């Protein structure tokens, strides 16, 4: 809702907001997000439009295989996309999406080449686990297991 | 004789034996590349000491199979068009000139094309 | 699907010998219409029973009685078993079949834990050749 | 959020005289915990050999003159001290740390390949 | 071990082959050598296989126990360590192990006889068959490991068969066979130290009176690495032993203080740390368990060997000929008896015994 | 001291059953091999995405418990170690200690490209290039991740190997 | 698996596209002129312990020479058996050719 | 609105005859589905046996053979330039 | 500049006492008319005289022990490359790029 992306501005859904800020509220929110996601999936099935699924630009998107074996220009673009890749204009970006774990963002630095110069991956689980000391202090040992579960921690995301 | 088993040749001077495990392929004795390691030398390793050589992967030599295909002769045209005989599941379509008095193979499939006017010259 | 009546129907259709073999490997008594056999000898069936669940309408009867191996299923029927297609390889059109210029042998399963296990090796010759020494006498 | 045990607040010391005292204070802390290092990691050497090793590592940076380099060296030494005292290192790492060991002539390197 | 074991990157074997080493001497490096380690799943075998395979030398390990060979493959990279299922009563299996090998190390030997093999069959028959098969395969180097008191005229079956084994190997393989006579070896899970660490050691007054010259097992494996890759060691006999002579009674009491069994005065006697028994009773018990117990126990021959001390053949060669200084047991005693300490567990303070501490403890043991 | 070793006695894996004691110890082995094959207890050692496919083996669709497979949280109660995920240098000492704490008999399964040879992170500064550098591996399961059926096939291969064990007949014939 | 033409000739022309795309660098290719002059490879290795089974090599192949079969039951006792050379990959192509044809006939239009 | 839906309108295998009447009596929520996909409806034509003839979709302004100059749609090379404002320009 | 930043970088001592880095600007390829790659200064390390590459016998893989064999740093100016090499205390040498002499070229010269 704060920064719509990829047709999320053309479907209707609601967000559940807690009041007490504890694990039970977060469980209820994740169950509402279950039903809201099912609500979105139904709309996507009905509203799926025709057309290409990738950008109509063969300098970035690979051409179709049938067109590759008949067209001279398609073969060249197919050859270069898989051997050298496509160059990205120099610059930097910070793109964030509403990941199921929270806010997942990538800080990608481009130098005008075909390889990213820097790719910082922002993990919501990495930030959630950093607050574990502030949140789990004073609770008992079985409460820590619940707090770990309520943060939805996947340690590949944390240790990317 | 271990000279036909370790040297690259255009043709095998004898008939390949399908049951012989020292051949490069079941249908070909000699290797078909100058940098291709002979199978007999490769199998003479410590890792084959207690291993049955019959069950090892021994695919047929493609060089002997491709030359069993008859030459395609084109009538009233000096250009041959080949795309793998499969279309979308073949290879990129290429055009082969047939002006020269010989069969010219495809750059991908290896199928050889020639004009019918040169059929007598090629076969002899 | 887990009812005792289904087991009794399959017990009657299969018979004692067929069901007892299923009671040794399959952990379940099942019956179905024969679809075909592969080169290794395995038999493949399809179940018309309405009480069978989605993913359990196709099954194999292995040749062995005490041990079963999934790799023994021929590549022709491996795709059919996994619900990849509705056309069994024995029902394939002549143009849909694969054309091999090389002869076909009996299906060979996975050869691990045996003496026939695949042994990797380098298929390329050494990149440098040493000098063959020769002696020439000085004048 | 409470910092872990033996955690110090990172600070950039702008006085060379003050930096010398901090190194000396940290040097004594290493010596006092030498027996603890032997007990926690179950070393095969007595605590006397540990203190000799600690002195040798400290003497390697005795003649460092640049103050900005001293702050980084002191900061990393504090991090190393915290790692050892809190038993965060595995026993294998400490064993290999003390498992550190006349060079070969020209011909000896030549006959074997050298570098 | 070091970083590169070979003294040169090009080595010519006794059979004429030229072997070139590649790499700096790590896991991915190679030495160009292929070696067969008979009995590589034993105590000394694992040390030998680890040293050979860690530098890239191809190792062929004949084996009879399937579970015991699994841990050997970790030593080397992919394709370095190879296994062949073998039996000394199967001639074809032995000939397959040495077909591609430039070096054959015979570590097969036993102190007991079982329902299937006698002492002669393993110490003499197995060694002869391996040596003769190695020569017919054109193996450049053969290394045979006998015992420390090898003597063909000895009254002990173990020492006599080891003595005959030395002669039968040299006759079959030829004068180019190197023979190693290692002393009792101390190491982690070492048979020489396992007997001393056993709380209920029956007949300690009769058994623990033997005097030996214990040698580090890591050095014995290191010495074999030196011998295999040095053709100047062919045809020689090496006696591997430590400088300091020890009696098992001194080691037994020194260990007792390290384990801190004596923290309770009553406990060592109550727990059975001393089991004085007459030798005729020990002979009867050893004779009975030779046909009742399914696991190798203290047998009759080992009872004889308790009265025989280790005598060093002066004519043979030592670590000095191989350019090594023998390790002292006092330095490595603590780290190999440390696992058996009763409590420790960093309660108050670990008592780490250094080289000087062990020597002082030896004086306390002999002090009445 | 004369020794006459027979020359053509087949090895244990080829040796047929001749006398009555051969069938006795083969019966002893099969009773144990059946018990260990049937009571296949892996240890809960999920490291990375390979563990997700390991969870789906316990899912109702495959139901590993139907084969007698129960995951145990302690190395003492488990005889199978499934390395499902990436093994890092920071993790390697912990993996070795947990492996050593498993009582014998014990087996190790290497699942996924990370555990087999490092996979996507083969050229990483902090990744072990294969769990076999630390522990002996009995079976390697390929895939990224291996499917739930791929892992089950690997377990079946290990159970086939376990049923061929001859521990007690080895004592009778080989020792 | 490495596939063949219906005449038996290898499909691959040693173009080295798959080796370049491979995110894990699991493919090693060495090539030269064949004895008859064809552009063919004499060394094609895939480290199955290094591959991430991602399909980039299949997508980049201009002649559909390198494909991935639906096979998953090939777990091996030793890690060496997971180092496929050209002989292993070509044998897999011959063994699984019929099943690959099933997948191609249904998925090629979408490519 | 996603209100309650009767069980027979959901693509799951259900009960028949007397066993359907018994299920309605005993189940607390009779309109819930058992979750077993219909064998006669779910994935009955497998993806490998679909009869649909796929065709690559192409838009007219950007995928036609005429009036389709590439630089008119070359958005990648018409990217915004990076401009920084210092205190002098402000 | 004068600060010995290698004391805190953590890199092994062999990078200073045993390895030589080359500061260079990439030369124009003889097979192509593009000059984009020649606009940046790069730093790479000289190969080890032994162990740079050797053949693995199992699969023919190119084994190596040089951990810097695949590292190529990119710089926008020559001065920046020198300043970084000096800062890390590396033993280096500069290969000055070859400059193409300018010669007038016109179509009239094809006849005159
Ligand atoms: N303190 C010591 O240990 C000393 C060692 N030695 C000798 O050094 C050599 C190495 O032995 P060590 O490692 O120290 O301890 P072990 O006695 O446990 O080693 C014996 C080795 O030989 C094998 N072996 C014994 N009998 C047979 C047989 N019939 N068939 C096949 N293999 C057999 C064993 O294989 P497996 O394990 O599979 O049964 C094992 O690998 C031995 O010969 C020993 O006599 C002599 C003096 C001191
Ligand atoms: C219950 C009976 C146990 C008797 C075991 C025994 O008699 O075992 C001992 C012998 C010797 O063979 P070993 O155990 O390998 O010798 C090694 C151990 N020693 C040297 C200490 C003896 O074995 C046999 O004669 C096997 C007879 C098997 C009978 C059927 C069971
Ligand atoms: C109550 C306990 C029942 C034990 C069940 C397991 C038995 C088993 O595993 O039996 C395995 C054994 C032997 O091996 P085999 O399979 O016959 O192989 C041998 C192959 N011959 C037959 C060609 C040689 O068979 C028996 O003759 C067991 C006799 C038991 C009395
Ligand atoms: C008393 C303690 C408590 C009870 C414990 C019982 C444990 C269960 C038994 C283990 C089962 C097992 O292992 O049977 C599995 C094995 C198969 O072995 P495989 O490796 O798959 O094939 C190898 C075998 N071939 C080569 C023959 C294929 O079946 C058999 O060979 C069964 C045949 C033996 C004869 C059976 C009838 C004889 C009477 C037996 C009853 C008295
Ligand atoms: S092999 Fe693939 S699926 Fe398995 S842990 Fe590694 S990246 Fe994840
Ligand atoms: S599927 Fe495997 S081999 Fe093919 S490109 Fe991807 S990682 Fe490389
Ligand atoms: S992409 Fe295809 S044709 Fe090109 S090298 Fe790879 S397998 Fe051969
Ligand atoms: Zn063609």
């Amino acid at each position: 809702k704060s920064q719509p992306y990829d047709a999320y501005d053309k479907v209707d859904f609601d967000i559940a907001v807690g009041t007490k800020g504890d694990c039970y509220d977060r469980y209820l929110i994740r169950m509402t997000e279950f039903r809201q996601s099912l609500r979105i999936i139904e709309q996507c099935c009905n509203q799926m439009p025709p057309g290409p699924v990738k950008v109509e630009d063969f300098k970035v998107a690979p051409p179709p295989r049938a067109l590759m074996k008949e067209d001279m220009e398609a073969l060249i673009h197919h050859f270069l996309l898989y051997t050298k890749g496509y160059a990205v204009p120099a610059g930097e970006t910070y793109t964030a999406i509403e990941a199921p774990k929270g806010e997942m963002a990538v800080y990608v630095v481009s130098d005008g080449s075909e390889r990213p110069y820097r790719c910082k991956i922002r993990a919501p689980g990495f930030a959630h686990l950093g607050a574990f000391d502030h949140i789990a202090r004073g609770h008992f040992l079985p409460d820590a297991v619940a707090i770990i579960g309520t943060m939805d921690l996947v340690f590949g995301e944390v240790d990317r | 004789s271990t000279k036909e088993l370790t040297t690259a040749r255009i043709k095998d001077i004898s008939k390949p034996d399908e049951n012989n495990l020292q051949q490069q392929a079941p249908n070909r004795i000699s290797p078909w590349s100058k940098s291709q390691k002979p199978r007999a030398e490769a199998q003479d390793n410590v890792r084959f000491a207690v291993k049955d050589l019959a069950k090892q992967p021994r695919p047929y030599a493609a060089i002997d199979l491709i030359y069993k295909q008859p030459i395609r002769y084109i009538e009233h045209d000096n250009v041959a068009v080949c795309d793998g005989n499969g279309g979308a599941q073949g290879h990129p379509k290429v055009y082969i000139n047939l002006d020269q008095n010989k069969a010219i193979p495809c750059g991908y499939c290896g199928l050889r094309f020639a004009q019918a006017a040169f059929k007598e010259d090629i076969e002899s | 699907s887990s009812s005792i009546q289904r087991t009794l129907r399959n017990l009657w259709k299969n018979g004692f010998k067929k069901s007892f073999k299923q009671l040794q490997g399959y952990n379940d008594i099942k019956s179905g219409r024969l679809v075909g056999t592969d080169s290794f000898g395995n038999k493949f069936y399809e179940v018309d029973d309405p009480v069978e669940i989605h993913m359990r309408t196709r099954f194999v009867e292995y040749t062995g009685f005490w041990r079963q191996d999934m790799s023994e299923v021929e590549p022709g029927w491996h795709y059919w078993l996994a619900y990849g297609t509705d056309v069994p390889p024995n029902q394939l059109k002549p143009e849909e079949k694969s054309v091999r210029a090389y002869p076909v042998k009996k299906h060979v399963p996975n050869l691990t834990y045996t003496d026939g296990a695949y042994v990797p090796y380098n298929t390329a010759r050494p990149k440098c050749a040493t000098w063959d020494p020769k002696v020439t006498e000085r004048p | 959020t409470n910092p872990t045990a033996f955690a110090q607040t990172t600070r950039y010391v702008k006085d060379s005289t003050e930096m010398r005292t901090l190194v000396l204070n940290l040097y004594r802390r290493y010596l006092r915990h030498s027996r603890g290092f032997v007990n926690n990691y179950n070393l095969d050497i007595p605590a006397s050999q540990v203190r000799t090793k600690i002195r040798q590592e400290f003497e390697r940076q005795r003649f460092v003159k640049d103050l900005p380099l001293k702050n980084v060296l002191y900061m990393k030494a504090q991090m190393e001290f915290q790692e050892l005292v809190n038993f965060w290192k595995q026993q294998c790492h400490v064993m290999q740390y003390f498992e550190s060991i006349k060079g070969d002539s020209f011909v000896q390197k030549f006959l074997k390949g050298a570098q | 071990v070091s970083t590169f074991p070979l003294k040169s990157d090009i080595n010519i074997t006794k059979s004429g082959k030229t072997l070139l080493s590649v790499g700096q001497g790590g896991r991915s490096s190679r030495t160009g050598f292929t070696a067969t380690v008979f009995g590589g799943t034993g105590f000394l075998g694992r040390v030998v296989v680890s040293k050979l395979a860690k530098h890239g030398t191809n190792v062929v390990v004949p084996f009879r126990n399937d579970r015991a060979r699994r841990q050997l493959k970790v030593n080397g990279d992919l394709g370095v360590v190879n296994f062949v299922e073998f039996d000394i009563r199967n001639l074809k299996s032995i000939e397959d192990s040495v077909k591609y090998s430039d070096i054959v190390i015979n570590l097969i030997g036993t102190e007991h006889f079982s329902k299937n093999f006698s002492i002669e069959d393993v110490n003499i028959g197995a060694a002869e068959r391996i040596a003769k098969a190695a020569k017919e395969a054109g193996v450049s180097r053969l290394i045979h490991v006998s015992s420390y008191n090898a003597n063909p005229s000895s009254s002990s079956d173990f020492y006599a068969t080891k003595g005959i084994g030395e002669q039968v190997v040299r006759d079959n393989f030829g004068p180019d066979a190197t023979i190693v006579r290692p002393a009792p070896m101390y190491f982690r899970n070492s048979p020489f130290l396992n007997e001393l660490l056993q709380i209920k050691a029956l007949g300690g007054n009769v058994i623990f009176k033997k005097e030996v010259y214990p040698v580090h097992a890591l050095q014995v494996g290191e010495a074999i690495e030196r011998i295999a890759f040095d053709d100047a060691t062919a045809g020689q006999t090496y006696e591997l032993f430590g400088k300091e002579r020890y009696s098992k009674k001194e080691l037994r009491e020194m260990i007792k203080h390290i384990i801190h069994i004596g923290q309770r005065g009553y406990y060592p006697y109550s727990a059975g740390f001393y089991l004085p028994a007459p030798e005729p009773f020990l002979y009867a018990f050893a004779l009975i368990r030779q046909y009742i117990s399914s696991q190798p126990r203290f047998n009759v021959d080992q009872l004889k060997r308790s009265h025989i001390n280790q005598e060093i053949d002066q004519s043979a060669k030592t670590f000095t000929d191989l350019g090594m200084v023998p390790d002292e047991l006092s330095e490595y005693l603590y780290r190999y008896v440390k696992p058996h300490i009763s409590y420790t567990s960093q309660t108050q303070n670990r008592t780490v015994y250094s080289k000087e501490d062990i020597e002082k403890l030896r004086d306390y043991v002999n002090t009445p | 001291y004369s020794s006459d070793l027979p020359t053509d006695i087949p090895v244990l894996s080829k040796r047929p059953h001749t006398n009555l004691l051969d069938y006795t110890f083969t019966t002893f082995d099969k009773m144990k091999n059946w018990a260990r094959k049937s009571s296949f207890w892996p240890m809960t050692f999920g490291l990375a995405c390979c563990a997700v496919e390991m969870m789906h083996v316990s899912a109702p669709r495959y139901d590993q418990d139907r084969l007698g497979i129960i995951f145990r949280a302690s190395p003492r109660q488990s005889d199978i170690m499934i390395v499902a995920g990436t093994v890092t240098n920071k993790m390697a000492p912990a993996l070795r200690q947990v492996y050593d704490q498993m009582p014998y008999p014990r087996w190790v399964i290497s699942m996924g490209s990370c555990a087999n040879g490092g996979g996507y992170y083969h050229y990483s500064y902090s990744v072990v290039r294969g769990v076999d550098r630390i522990v002996p591996v009995d079976i390697y399961v390929p895939g990224c991740p291996p499917t739930s059926e791929a892992l089950m096939y690997g377990v079946f291969q290990l159970q086939k190997k376990m049923m061929d064990g001859q521990t007690h007949r080895m004592w009778y014939r080989s020792y | 698996a490495l596939r063949r033409y219906p005449s038996g000739e290898e499909r691959c022309i040693a173009c080295k596209l798959c080796e370049a795309v491979c995110p894990a660098q699991a493919i090693t290719i060495e090539a030269e002129e064949r004895i008859d002059g064809s552009r063919r490879t004499y060394k094609y290795d895939i480290d199955m312990t290094k591959c991430i089974y991602c399909g980039y090599c299949q997508e980049s192949c201009p002649v559909d020479a390198i494909v991935e079969t639906p096979n998953v039951e090939y777990a091996t006792e030793t890690r060496e058996e997971l180092l496929y050379n050209k002989e292993k990959l070509l044998a897999n192509g011959d063994k699984w050719e019929q099943e690959i044809q099933y997948a191609l006939d249904a998925d090629a239009p979408y490519r | 609105s996603g209100g309650p839906v009767p069980v027979f309108k959901k693509y799951t295998t259900g009960s028949k005859g007397i066993w359907e009447k018994i299920r309605q009596l005993l189940t607390l929520v009779p309109n819930r589905s058992t979750g077993n996909p219909l064998v006669k409806n779910y994935r009955v034509p497998p993806p490998g046996s679909q009869t649909l003839k796929y065709k690559d979709p192409v838009t007219i302004p950007a995928g036609d053979i005429v009036k389709n100059q590439y630089y008119d749609r070359d958005h990648r090379r018409n990217y915004p330039r990076l401009v920084a404002f210092d205190q002098t320009k402000v | 500049t004068d600060l010995a930043k290698e004391l805190v970088s953590g890199a092994p001592k062999e990078l200073i006492t045993e390895r030589v880095a080359r500061i260079y600007q990439e030369a124009k390829a003889a097979t192509q008319s593009g000059q984009h790659n020649t606009e940046t200064w790069k730093i790479d390390w000289d190969i080890l005289n032994k162990g740079n590459r050797w053949e693995n016998d199992l699969m023919g893989y190119q084994s190596s022990s040089d951990y810097m064999q695949g590292t190529i740093l990119k710089f926008d100016t020559r001065e920046g490359a020198i300043r970084f090499a000096k800062g890390q205390g590396w033993d280096y040498y500069i290969q000055e790029p070859k400059v193409r002499r300018f010669v007038k070229k016109d179509y009239s010269a094809n006849f005159y």
